[PDB]
């Protein structure tokens, strides 16, 4: 009986492959003139069709790099296979759609970077004291966790420049403590002090040299100090496959983008790196504290997982920075800094208990849908992430894809990496909307109302011009 | 709407002197508009950067302008067994300037002050100064209402309570019809902010040069606290008048707080004894809600309504992501005595990073249709970046939700163009308001000039 | 302390003319002075402050300069309400310093006074004491200098002297000097002068009585 | 208009205490220093101390350490000044001082109060009349009020009838007790031909004597 491939009455071989993903097209010369070209596949092989001038174009979904998912992080010059399959060809004719998958591994025994930035204000001072072990305690605790293990150290206080700054007497500029009965350190914004390195009694030997400072003013400039951290990936030393966290302890509140006008800065943070042989922020002086997205941007950009270990006096003032700064945990820290070491162990196992899809370089036309398999095989329909999961867990997604129409570009390729993760899948489309009988087509042909036409699969087309 | 893009005018001061920082119109006693303009970062004497002040006469050319003079010379007086002491160096004179009547005020937010008695000290800190002139007569008067003479132990023993060292008034400035003085001290009160009001006429008359520390009896300062809420909140980072109480005789303050509340930001409509009527709360942290305020009645139902602008704010976008693109708030004066509800309609920027609602100013009626306009810049906004301002049309609801004109800034990248704004005054006598434009970043202004309806 | 030398102590001169004051201090002050004024019988008026300022409401005629440690007041054209006493202070360091004054007096002929003795009341004498009061009243200039003698020999213990501020009409001077004894040591002797010496006379004005005898 | 109204004079003995007042007038006590002077009339104007009524914190010269104690309350908008252990060198008029404009002047001054310190009881005085002795045209009599306290009297001649042509002397302390005289000229067919009389009245004693002139 007739169906939509027949009844819309097509003109060509393209044409019949647009109306639905079920229609073919015989190409056939031995066909009757009132029989349609445009049927179904049984259709035309039931009215004598050759079936090698059928053109039926059938969508599917086949894997080109399949690797292992890996079973330890540990060892090899990352050839850690995080994602699996890393690579699909996905052929679709026009409205048409089709289904994949890709399966997700948190790998055990995955490298871990951590840089302790610390606030060195006045308050932290018996905070110093209680972490010149953490360096080995550390190495203890994350010894369980994964054998290739990276600390480092930074500090920061507030841009060294009045109103922040004691400018009185010149006394005050050596020793801001000078009023006390102490000395302490001349004021500095933010300054790098030990790249990641897995010699953890240099963290240990570091702090034990490093002192605080004196500003006057609550609110710190440690966002200043969290730019340079992550922009400057050669003199922190961040490798590039390796979980990235960024420590940042602070008792206070912390200066935002635009607070910088009240000591005359006005031009905006740049995002760039500015921390040179002495290692000190040299535009502390000069350009204003980031806002919260360009933070976010950098943060993305190099991978860096942010966490505030702030005390309880402000912890909801962090808490709501970390809403806007996706990524970014928080945790309580004592007034001394003494629960530091379980409280990164926390946070880590926090880091890597969520698996969160990211699509790149989807074409406009394309949509997709995800399902989520976390737990123990329970499928979540319309969901693109998992929560809850441990080191060594898996999870997998069915990705289905639906083309609108027929693109311009018959080949384009985009992108599915969880949020976070180095490896990812990148998936080759092709549109397989024309038919392989328009390569052999015949311009100015003589079947074709005295060669003012084109025959092609087995029809007339007027020609260019008409 | 009807602005004209094609000939601007163009002022210029010198290279790095941030020239355009600040500006306003100034009217001479008779009538004829001029521009003042602030340039915070003008060498002085010593060819250390202490800010300067232009007055440039109304040229379709433009061009160069002459300066309006103040003294630059650093202070000492020793009286009463102590040593007074002024710091002019890096003191930013221009960060803000503001005209009433035939009277500029300009401001040094960070002019610094110490006294020294034997061994002790107040501590050498930005307390700011406003140095006010009268140009056709050569009167010169300045006010500084956070000078202290108190010691450094004192402030330790009250728990920094009072403590005005680090005022920085001028910070932004505005004055009453009336001729009364409003400068806002964000850093006053240890950062919680202070605003401090005195006439125009009481300064000059009770200002003599080299006293430093003098009596302004009919001085007016706001009110310290001890609620964390406005802890580091910088209360008086912007400031603006207008009526919101229903009584013609009262002048009502607009103040911002864009810091207020641990950086949720607020803007708090006062009485002229600091009385609160109103909070506006902020709707995002680090928003910077109320980095600036502007007043005027925008849907033509006499009542003066209010704008605020929150540059940083951070709209939201497809899959649960942020993105920092600026945003200005419209509340419209109910009538009667009530409390300013939500606001009418919300402007979001469009460029990231372009801080849009960076100025608000009100331009008048610009169309000459019966309601006043306002004109909102995005200082790196427009799709290169280099910035745009942008024009919004009052109705009898409220503002038109879309710009009817875009002003593509005609300066390099960098130039922070729209940083300060200005209209509602007719420059070249021809019926319609302009609208002066700074970019500091380039050291210069353009002039847009107001035509006829096409 | 810082001493304020103020000079002159008093200066005689007529309406309409311009006089200096002058006020000298120990080390500098820098301008950190200040000039008031003490009408007779009345409360004190700032009239300068920080060396050159007019207080609101004192008359343009008024003017401080100086520098250093040497100061004035000017007063140009001077006025019936000007004749008064003036002091400057310093407030440069702590305690603050006064001059020691000055006192500007109207200017006149020279007059030489109208001596006139009177022995003791008969009220008085019968009570056990004796005053011989010796007036000398309208004069000028002001300094005089008075002279007591029994039996033509001085006498300074027991003199009770008082002078006027000068006189509105005449502008003069006058003095009340007032010799008191006891009624026994008074009749011991017999003669009783008072001499008055004055610029007018290079004699001395010798009035004089005799006891009992009249 | 800024006034600075003081209390009344105060009459006190040796090694007692008196407590001066200075309530400020059309202004806030609050706003300025307050400064207390005090003023004799051979040692002249000496400055005694300051205080700022918003602190209390105070300044003094050395000199008056123990004796002067300036205090303040802003409630009565007031300051005061106390003197103890006092001694006949305090008796003075003491003076409280405000600036104008300059925070260290000294340009607003109150009306001054009087302080007198004696041991000497209410005395009245004791008149005597001044009869020239035993011839020119112009004719000078005399008054002698003496041994009274305290301060002051009122003189007149012939109840005030007789007004021009006088001096009265100002009053002079001797040993605890003021002494007083006064003067009048008249032409020679004035008197004895018209009888002048002294008028004198005191009234803390709550006296007033008078005498008659006569020859001798
Ligand atoms: C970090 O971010 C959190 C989340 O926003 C902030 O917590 C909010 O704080 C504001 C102000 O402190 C709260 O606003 C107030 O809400 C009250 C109603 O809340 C009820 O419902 C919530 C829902 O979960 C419950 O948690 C809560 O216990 C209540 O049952 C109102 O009563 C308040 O109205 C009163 O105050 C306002 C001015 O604040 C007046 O205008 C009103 O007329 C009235 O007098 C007010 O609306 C908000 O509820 C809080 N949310 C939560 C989830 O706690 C933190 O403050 C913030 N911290 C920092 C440091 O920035
Ligand atoms: N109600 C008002 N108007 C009002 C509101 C707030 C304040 C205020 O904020 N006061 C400071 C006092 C102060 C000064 C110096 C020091 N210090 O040097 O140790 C420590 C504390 C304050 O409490 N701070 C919080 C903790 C702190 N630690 N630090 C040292 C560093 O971080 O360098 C600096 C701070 C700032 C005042 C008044
Ligand atoms: C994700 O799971 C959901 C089910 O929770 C799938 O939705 C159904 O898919 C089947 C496929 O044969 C259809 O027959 C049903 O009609 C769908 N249910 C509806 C539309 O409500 C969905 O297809 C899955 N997607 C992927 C990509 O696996
Ligand atoms: C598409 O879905 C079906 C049923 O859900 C499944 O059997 C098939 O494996 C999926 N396609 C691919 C390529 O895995
Ligand atoms: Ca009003
Ligand atoms: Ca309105
Ligand atoms: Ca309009
Ligand atoms: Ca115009
Ligand atoms: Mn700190
Ligand atoms: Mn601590
Ligand atoms: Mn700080």
């Amino acid at each position: 009986g007739p169906n939509i491939c027949t009844t819309r009455g097509v003109s060509s071989c393209q044409q019949c492959l647009a109306v639905s993903p079920m229609c073919a097209w015989c190409s056939d010369e031995a066909l009757p003139l009132g029989s349609p070209r445009c049927d179904l596949k049984e259709n035309l092989l039931k009215d004598n069709c050759a079936p090698e001038s059928i053109e039926f174009p059938v969508s599917e979904a086949r894997v080109l790099e399949d690797r292992p998912l890996s079973d330890k992080g540990s060892g090899d010059s990352s050839q850690v296979t995080q994602v699996s399959p890393q690579r699909i060809a996905l052929r679709l004719r026009p409205d048409d759609s089709k289904n994949f998958s890709i399966q997700v591994r948190q790998v055990e025994d995955y490298p871990v970077d951590i840089y302790y930035l610390m606030d060195l204000s006045y308050s932290m001072k018996d905070d110093l004291w209680s972490i010149q072990n953490l360096g080995t305690k550390l190495a203890t605790q994350m010894r369980k966790l994964t054998s290739n293990l990276r600390i480092g150290f930074g500090a920061f206080v507030d841009k060294p420049v009045s109103p922040y700054m004691y400018i009185s007497p010149p006394e005050a500029l050596e020793n801001p403590c000078y009023d006390m009965k102490t000395t302490c350190l001349p004021m500095f914004g933010y300054k790098h002090v030990l790249t990641l390195t897995d010699q953890v009694t240099r963290f240990n030997e570091e702090v034990k040299k490093q002192s605080v400072s004196r500003n006057r003013d609550a609110p710190e400039g440690g966002f200043d100090a969290i730019m340079q951290a992550t922009v400057c990936d050669e003199k922190i030393g961040w490798r590039n496959d390796a979980s990235h966290l960024l420590v940042f302890t602070t008792d206070a509140k912390t200066h935002i983008a635009l607070d910088g006008r009240l000591a005359g800065i006005v031009q905006p943070n740049d995002g760039q790196c500015h921390v040179g042989s002495d290692n000190h922020y040299s535009a502390s002086t000069t350009m204003d504290y980031p806002s919260l997205g360009l933070m976010t941007e950098k943060l993305s950009q190099k991978n860096i997982n942010l966490i505030f270990a702030v005390t309880e006096n402000v912890v909801n003032l962090y808490q709501n920075y970390s809403e806007l700064i996706p990524g970014t945990t928080v945790g309580v820290l004592s007034m001394d800094s003494s629960n530091v070491l379980q409280l990164i162990v926390d946070a880590y196992g926090k880091i890597r208990s969520k698996v969160e899809l990211e699509v790149r370089d989807l074409p406009e036309e394309l949509s997709l849908s995800f399902n989520a398999t976390c737990l123990n095989n329970e499928v979540i329909p319309g969901l693109k992430s998992c929560m809850g999961l441990k080191i060594g867990d898996t999870v997998s997604f069915s990705i289905e894809a639906k083309v609108r129409g027929c693109p311009q570009e018959k080949e384009k390729s985009f992108t599915i990496k969880p949020v976070g993760f180095k490896d990812s899948l990148i998936v080759q489309v092709t549109f397989d909307c024309d038919c392989a009988c328009q390569a052999q087509a015949e311009p100015n042909s003589h079947r074709c109302n005295n060669g003012n036409g084109t025959f092609e699969c087995g029809v007339c087309r007027c020609g260019p011009g008409w | 709407l009807n602005l004209d893009p094609v000939q601007l005018t163009f002022y210029a001061g010198p290279n790095g002197s941030q020239f355009g920082f600040s500006l306003d119109f100034h009217k001479d006693s008779h009538g004829r508009v001029a521009i003042v303009v602030g340039a915070p970062r003008t060498l002085g004497p010593s060819q250390e950067e202490t800010g300067g002040v232009f007055l440039c006469p109304w040229r379709a050319e433009g061009g160069q302008c002459p300066s309006l003079l103040f003294d630059l010379r650093d202070e000492t007086r020793n009286v009463g067994s102590q040593t007074l002491q002024t710091f002019k160096a890096r003191q930013g004179l221009g960060a803000s300037v503001v005209s009433w009547s035939d009277v500029i005020v300009a401001c040094a937010p960070w002019q610094h002050w110490n006294v020294l008695e034997k061994t002790e000290e107040a501590e050498k800190t930005p307390v700011g100064s406003c140095f006010l002139a009268q140009p056709e007569s050569g009167r010169r008067a300045e006010y500084s209402p956070c000078r202290g003479n108190t010691l450094s132990r004192i402030y330790v023993e009250n728990d920094f309570s009072w403590d005005k060292r680090y005022c920085e008034a001028g910070f932004s400035s505005v004055v009453t019809q009336a001729g009364e003085l409003v400068l806002g001290a964000p850093g006053g009160y240890y950062f919680l902010g202070l605003l401090a009001q005195a006439p125009v006429a009481d300064i000059f008359s009770s200002y003599r040069p080299g006293i430093l520390l003098w009596h302004v009896s009919s001085q007016s300062l706001s009110f310290d606290s001890s609620n964390p809420e406005y802890f580091d909140g910088y209360w008086g980072y912007s400031v603006a008048v207008g009526e919101f109480d229903g009584d013609l005789n009262t002048t009502e303050y607009v103040v911002g707080a864009p810091t207020w509340s641990w950086t949720l930001g607020a803007v708090e409509i006062l009485d002229s004894y600091y009385q609160r009527l109103h909070r506006l709360r902020g709707e995002q942290m680090a928003s910077y809600f109320g980095h600036s305020v502007a007043v005027t009645d925008v849907n033509g139902d006499g009542r003066h309504d209010l704008l605020v602008g929150a540059p940083l704010y951070m709209e939201s976008r497809a899959d649960r992501k942020l993105a920092e693109v600026g945003r200005v708030y419209l509340f419209l004066q109910p009538r009667g005595p009530h409390a300013l509800g939500a606001p009418s309609l919300l402007l979001t920027g469009t460029q990231l990073y372009g801080r849009f609602g960076s100025a608000i100013a009100p331009l008048g009626d610009l169309d000459r249709d019966g309601y006043n306009d306002i004109a909102v810049a995005a200082p790196y906004g427009g799709p290169s970046g280099r910035g745009q301002v942008l024009v919004f049309l009052g109705q009898s609801e409220g503002l038109r939700s879309r710009p009817s004109q875009v002003l593509d800034s005609p300066f390099p990248t960098g130039s922070a163009f729209g940083f300060s704004l200005r209209g509602a005054v007719d420059i070249d006598d021809n019926g319609y308001p302009d609208l002066i434009v700074g970019a500091y970043g380039a050291n210069q202004v353009a002039v847009y000039r107001a035509q006829p309806v096409v | 302390d810082i001493l304020m030398t103020q000079s002159p102590s008093s200066m005689s001169v007529s309406l309409g003319d311009t006089v200096s004051i002058t006020c000298h201090a120990s080390q500098g002050i820098s301008s950190n002075i200040g000039w008031l004024q003490q009408k007779p019988g009345k409360s004190f008026m700032g009239l300068i402050y920080y060396g050159t300022n007019l207080v609101d409401g004192v008359p343009s005629r008024f003017s401080g300069s100086g520098s250093g440690a040497d100061y004035s007041l000017t007063i140009s054209s001077l006025d019936s309400e000007d004749f008064a006493d003036y002091y400057c202070v310093q407030y440069a360091q702590l305690p603050y310093t006064f001059g020691g004054g000055t006192k500007l007096e109207i200017k006149r002929a020279d007059a030489a006074p109208t001596v006139s003795i009177f022995p003791p009341s008969s009220e008085q004498l019968t009570s056990g004491g004796a005053s011989v009061v010796c007036f000398l009243n309208n004069f000028y200039p002001k300094d005089i200098n008075v002279k007591w003698k029994i039996d033509g020999s001085e006498r300074q213990n027991g003199v009770l002297n008082s002078w006027t501020d000068q006189d509105s009409k005449d502008s003069t001077y006058s003095m009340s000097s007032t010799l008191t004894l006891t009624k026994d040591e008074y009749e011991r002797h017999n003669s009783y002068t008072c001499e008055a010496t004055h610029k007018t006379s290079t004699s001395p004005i010798v009035k004089s009585f005799n006891r009992n005898e009249c | 208009e800024v006034q600075l109204q003081q209390s009344g004079a105060e009459l006190v003995k040796p090694g007692a205490s008196v407590k001066l007042s200075c309530t400020a007038s059309g202004f806030n006590i609050k706003d300025t220093y307050v400064h207390w002077v005090k003023q004799r009339p051979e040692q002249g104007l000496e400055w005694i101390g300051r205080i700022d009524p918003a602190n209390g914190y105070t300044k003094y010269d050395p000199k008056f350490q123990g004796k002067a104690t300036i205090t303040a309350d802003t409630s009565s908008n007031t300051a005061y000044l106390q003197l103890s252990s006092l001694t006949s060198e305090d008796t003075a008029v003491y003076y409280c001082v405000r600036p104008l404009y300059d925070y260290y002047a000294m340009d607003y001054w109150g009306q001054g109060t009087s302080v007198t310190v004696s041991s000497a009881k209410t005395t009245a005085p004791s008149v005597y009349p001044l009869a020239p002795v035993c011839t020119g045209s112009s004719v000078t009599l005399g008054c002698l009020v003496k041994g009274y306290f305290p301060e002051p009297v009122t003189l007149t001649w012939n109840s005030g009838s007789l007004s021009s042509g006088v001096h009265t002397f100002p009053a002079v302390l001797q040993s605890d007790l003021y002494t007083l005289s006064s003067s009048v000229t008249v032409t020679s067919s004035t008197w004895p031909s018209q009888s002048i009389t002294c008028n004198v009245a005191h009234p803390a004693s709550s006296t007033k004597v008078d005498k008659k002139i006569e020859p001798r």
